[PDB]
DNA sequence: GTGAACCTGCAGGTGAGGAGTCCATG
DNA sequence: ATGGACTCCTCACCTGCAGGTTCAC
DNA sequence: AGGTGAGGAGTC
C-alpha cells in the first residue's frame, strides 16, 4: 500500500498535522500506573449489555484519573492511575494485567497525558470519585438567561487529538465550540426532570483557570438552550492591534495550550507541527475578477429575459424589485403574467412544503408541459435584507446560473474557458431521489459526458462502460461504486487511468507566535504618556515636515505641563511618507505606538489567500482574494488527488482557473463537473 | 473658572479593570463576565466610563 | 508633458442607545 | 451508567479609499 | 425551490 512519505520540511504553510510526538517513557512509567481490563474472547454476540456494565463498573471504583479505549481488536482498555494504586474489581469476568508505559502506541498515551493530569494541575485526590470526560474546555463567553431563571450559558473551545484516515492514520489536532446550559432550564417545576436530562453527565465551572470540568456536583449539563442550533467562535482577530482580542479566538487558545504543557511537564513532552512544501503559489487580484464578470454579463445581454409571478395570495413588488436589480446592469427584461415558451424564465414561487401532495405545484406543472425552455425560481423573501434594503448579491447569482444552464442547453461554450486533458470521459454517479433509497450498496445510475469536435455529448452510461471502469479502479472502486457518498471520476479509455479528488481534513494555520510577540510589544508601548519636550524637539529639528501642522493643533488644546496620552494622536495615520518618520523617531526614544503587520513582504497572512498547488504530491488549496481583513471566520481545507499515473498530466492544472463557481473566489472543484451536474436535474422531469 | 474637555481613553480603563480582578486573563472577559454587559453593548459603555473616572 | 490605468496595504463597520408627573373617571 | 464513529442540519460571504509609480500618446 | 464550502448537534 501507499504510505504518507512526507518531508522533514523547512518552510511553507503551517498545518494542524502533528509531525512528531516526544514523550519520556522513563518519566511516565516511574510516575504513573497502567493496567489492562480484557474482555476479549468472552462473547462477541453478547457485547451490548456486558460492554455497558464493563464501562460503568470500571468507573465505579478505584482512584482513576482517566481511561481511554484501545482498538476494537487489541488489548483490553487502557487506564491511568497514580503511583501505588489499585484496580481491585470483585467480578472476574475480565482479567487485569499490570503493564508498563512503553508498551502502548504514542498517540493513545499522549491522549491520556492530555486529559486528566492537565485538569488536576492544581489539586488532586480531595475526594472519592474524579474523572475528566475528554479534552480541555477554556472559557470565552457567557450569556445571561431570560428573567425567569438564573445562571449563565457558557461557550467553550475544545482541544483533542484524532486520527486522519487519508494520510495513513497520522495524528491531527482539533478545535471545536461547545456550549453549556444550566440544569434547572430542562427540569419541570414539579421536580420531574425531562427525559433527555434524566441521565446526563454533569459539569462544573472554575474561577481560577477558567476551565469547565467534570464533577458529580454542579449545575451544568452539555446541551444548548432551545433546540438544534449553532454557536461559533471566530478564527483570528487583530482589530485595532489589541492583545486582549487576540486571546479570545481559536488560535489564541492554541497558544495557551502550548504554555500549559510546559508548566506541568517541563520539556518532557512537546508537540511539533508539519509544514507542507510549496513552490507554486498564485495570488489573485481584484481587477481580474471584475473584468471576468463584465464579459460574463455581455453574453447574457443579447437574449430575452422574462419574470413571472405564481403566488396564490399575491403581495409585495417582487417582480418590480427584481427587474430594478437586473436593469441596473444594462440587462433589459420584462414582466409576463404567464411564462413564455422559448425564452429564459425566472419564476417567483412559494414554499414547497405548503402545497399539498396532489396539488399541482406551479413549478412542476409549468415545467413538465414546456420541455424546451430554461427555468429558474426563487422565493419572494430572499430579495430583502435584514434592514429592508434590496439584496444585490442574489441578483448576480441568479443571472450567472441562468447563463450556465443556457450553455448546457446549446451544447456549445459561450465564454472563453481554458483547455483541459483530452480523450477523457466524465462519469458522475447519481443518488436516487426516492425516499426508499436508504440501501447502502444499491446500484446507482451513472451519467457520462464528453467532447467531440466543438460539441459536448451528454448520455447515460451503458452497462458495458460501467463494467470497464470498475476493473481498472482497483482498491479505489470503493469511493466510486460504494457507500452513501459517491464521488465522480474522469476516466481514460485508452490507458485505463482515473482521477479522484478527496477532502482530507487538515485546516491551514497562519503564523501566531510572531504576531503575538509584536502585539505584546505594542501593548507595553501604549501605556505611558509622551512628554511635551520631546514633541517640541521634533518640531524644531524638522521644519519642512508637513505633520507639524497637526501637532501644533493638539498642543494648543492641552495643558502646557501635563504629558500627552496616546489617544490625542488618533488624527494622524501611519500611511504617508512624512507620517512614518515621526513614529519611527519616537520608537528610537522608547515610544513604540504603530507598526505594519499585514504587508505581503511579511508573509504572516499567506495561508488564507490565493491558490496553492503542489504537482509532485498533488496537494492544493484555495482561499480569499485581495488583502487580509481584521476578522476571518473560516479555515481553509486540504485536498488530495488520487491517480494511477506515472506522472500527472500538465493539463489538469487549468480546470481550477474559473472565477464564477464560487462567486468571486477561487474554487476547489473542476468546471466540467458542474455542467454535468445540471444535466442530472432537468432529466428527473422528462419521464 | 477652569474648563477642560475630556476625550475617550481606553488604556486608562484597561489597567484599572486588570487591577480590579488580578487573577483573570484579559479585559473584555472581565467586563463581560464579572460586570453585566454583552458584546453588543461594549463600545458605548467604554466610552462613558472612561470620561467619568478621568474626571 | 500629462493624464488614463495600474498596484499595495491601513481603516472602519444601521440607525442611536431615559427619567418623572396631574387629574378625572364606579 | 459509557466512547467514538457515519449521516443530516444551520450559517456566513459576496471591502473601500488614499498615496506613490507609470506608461501611452 | 440562489450557490459553494466549512462546520456544530442529535444517535446506532
Ligand atoms: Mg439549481
Amino acid at each position: 500500500m501507499v504510505t504518507p512519505q512526507l518531508e522533514p520540511s523547512s518552510q511553507g504553510p503551517l498545518s494542524t498535522l502533528i509531525e512528531q510526538i516526544s514523550i519520556d517513557t522513563d518519566w511516565v512509567d516511574r510516575s504513573f500506573a497502567i493496567y489492562c481490563v480484557s474482555y476479549k474472547g468472552i462473547d462477541f454476540s453478547e457485547r451490548p449489555k456486558r460492554l455497558v456494565t464493563l464501562a460503568s463498573e470500571t468507573y465505579k471504583s478505584g482512584s482513576v484519573y482517566c481511561l481511554v479505549k484501545g482498538a476494537n481488536k487489541e488489548a483490553c482498555y487502557w487506564v491511568l492511575l497514580p503511583k501505588d494504586s489499585k484496580l481491585d474489581l470483585k467480578d472476574t469476568s475480565l482479567a487485569i494485567k499490570p503493564s508498563s508505559a512503553a508498551e502502548l502506541p504514542t498517540w493513545q498515551l499522549a491522549r491520556l497525558l492530555i486529559k486528566a493530569i492537565p485538569k488536576v494541575l492544581s489539586g488532586t485526590m480531595p475526594e472519592i470519585k474524579r474523572f475528566e470526560s475528554e479534552g480541555l474546555y477554556y472559557l470565552v463567553k457567557s450569556k445571561k438567561l431570560p428573567k425567569d431563571h438564573s445562571g449563565y450559558e457558557l461557550t467553550t473551545v475544545e482541544i483533542d487529538l484524532a486520527p486522519c484516515a487519508a494520510l495513513g492514520f497520522k495524528q491531527t489536532l482539533s478545535m471545536g465550540t461547545k456550549t453549556f446550559s444550566p440544569l434547572s432550564w430542562f427540569t419541570l417545576e414539579n421536580g420531574e426532570v425531562q427525559k433527555k436530562a434524566r441521565f446526563a453527565t454533569r459539569y462544573q465551572l472554575d474561577d481560577v483557570g477558567k476551565l469547565v470540568s467534570k464533577s458529580i456536583k454542579g449545575d451544568y449539563i452539555k446541551k444548548p438552550l432551545y433546540s438544534n442550533a449553532k454557536n461559533r467562535i471566530q478564527a483570528i482577530d487583530i482589530t485595532k492591534e489589541s492583545y486582549s482580542g487576540f486571546q479570545l479566538s481559536k488560535v489564541g487558545i492554541l497558544e495557551q495550550f502550548m504554555q500549559d504543557l510546559k508548566q506541568a511537564y517541563g520539556d518532557s513532552v512537546s508537540v511539533k507541527l508539519q509544514r507542507i512544501p510549496g513552490e507554486k503559489h498564485r495570488f489573485v487580484s481584484d481587477t481580474i475578477v471584475k473584468n471576468h464578470y463584465v464579459g460574463l454579463f455581455d453574453a447574457l445581454k443579447e437574449h430575452r429575459l422574462v419574470i413571472c409571478d405564481l403566488t396564490e395570495n399575491q403581495d409585495t413588488d417582487a417582480a418590480l424589485t427584481l427587474l430594478h436589480g437586473i436593469e441596473h446592469l444594462d440587462i433589459n427584461a420584462e414582466i409576463a403574467e404567464v411564462p413564455i415558451r422559448g425564452a429564459l424564465n425566472i419564476l417567483i414561487v412559494g414554499n414547497k412544503d405548503t402545497y399539498k401532495s396532489d396539488e399541482e405545484d406551479p413549478y412542476q406543472v409549468y415545467r413538465k408541459k414546456y420541455q424546451d425552455t430554461v427555468f429558474q425560481s426563487c422565493y419572494p423573501e430572499r430579495l430583502w435584507n435584514r434592514q429592508g434594503q434590496p439584496n444585490r448579491h442574489v441578483v448576480e447569482v441568479l443571472l450567472k446560473e441562468l447563463l450556465i444552464k443556457l450553455e448546457v442547453h446549446t451544447r456549445k461554450h459561450l465564454i472563453e474557458y481554458p483547455s483541459g486533458p483530452e480523450r477523457c470521459v466524465y462519469y458522475m454517479p447519481q443518488r436516487p431521489k426516492d425516499e426508499s433509497s436508504e440501501v447502502r450498496d444499491e446500484p446507482w445510475p451513472v451519467y457520462a459526458s464528453k467532447l467531440v469536435g466543438d460539441e459536448w455529448q451528454y448520455t447515460q452510461a451503458t452497462q458495458e462502460e460501467l463494467e470497464d471502469i470498475e476493473l481498472d479502479l482497483g482498491n479505489d472502486k470503493r469511493h466510486v461504486f460504494h457507500g452513501f457518498e459517491r464521488s465522480p471520476v474522469i476516466y481514460w479509455p485508452e490507458t485505463g487511468d482515473y482521477a479522484i479528488f478527496i477532502d482530507t481534513g487538515i485546516q491551514m494555520l497562519p503564523e501566531f507566535e510572531a504576531v503575538a510577540e509584536r502585539l505584546r510589544e505594542l501593548k507595553e508601548g501604549r501605556s505611558q504618556d509622551v512628554p511635551i519636550a520631546l514633541l517640541a524637539q521634533f518640531i524644531e529639528e524638522n521644519p519642512e515636515s508637513k505633520v507639524i501642522n497637526k501637532l501644533r493643533a493638539i498642543l494648543s488644546e492641552w495643558d502646557d505641563v501635563a504629558p500627552l496620552p496616546f489617544d490625542e494622536f488618533s488624527t494622524i495615520a501611519y500611511k504617508s511618507s512624512d507620517e512614518k518618520q515621526f513614529y519611527d523617531w519616537l520608537r528610537e526614544q522608547g515610544f513604540f505606538l504603530k507598526t505594519s503587520i499585514r504587508g505581503q513582504s511579511e508573509g504572516f497572512f499567506n495561508a488564507s489567500l490565493g491558490f496553492f498547488y503542489n504537482r509532485e504530491q498533488g496537494m492544493y488549496f484555495a482561499g480569499g482574494k485581495g488583502s487580509p481583513q481584521s476578522k476571518i471566520e473560516t479555515f481553509s481545507h486540504l485536498y488530495l488527488i488520487k491517480h494511477s499515473f506515472d506522472a500527472l498530466p500538465e493539463e489538469v492544472e487549468n480546470l481550477f482557473d474559473v472565477y464564477h463557481l464560487r462567486h468571486r473566489l477561487p474554487t476547489v472543484t473542476p468546471y466540467p463537473f458542474k455542467h454535468l451536474r445540471e444535466y442530472v436535474e432537468m432529466q428527473r422531469f422528462r419521464s | 473658572l477652569t474648563v477642560k474637555y475630556l476625550n475617550s481613553r481606553d488604556a486608562f480603563l484597561d489597567a484599572l479593570l486588570e487591577e480590579y480582578k488580578p487573577e483573570a486573563r484579559s479585559s473584555h472577559f472581565i467586563l463581560n463576565h464579572y460586570l453585566g454587559i454583552a458584546e453588543s453593548e461594549q463600545a458605548f459603555v467604554r466610552s462613558w466610563l472612561s470620561k467619568l473616572l478621568a474626571s
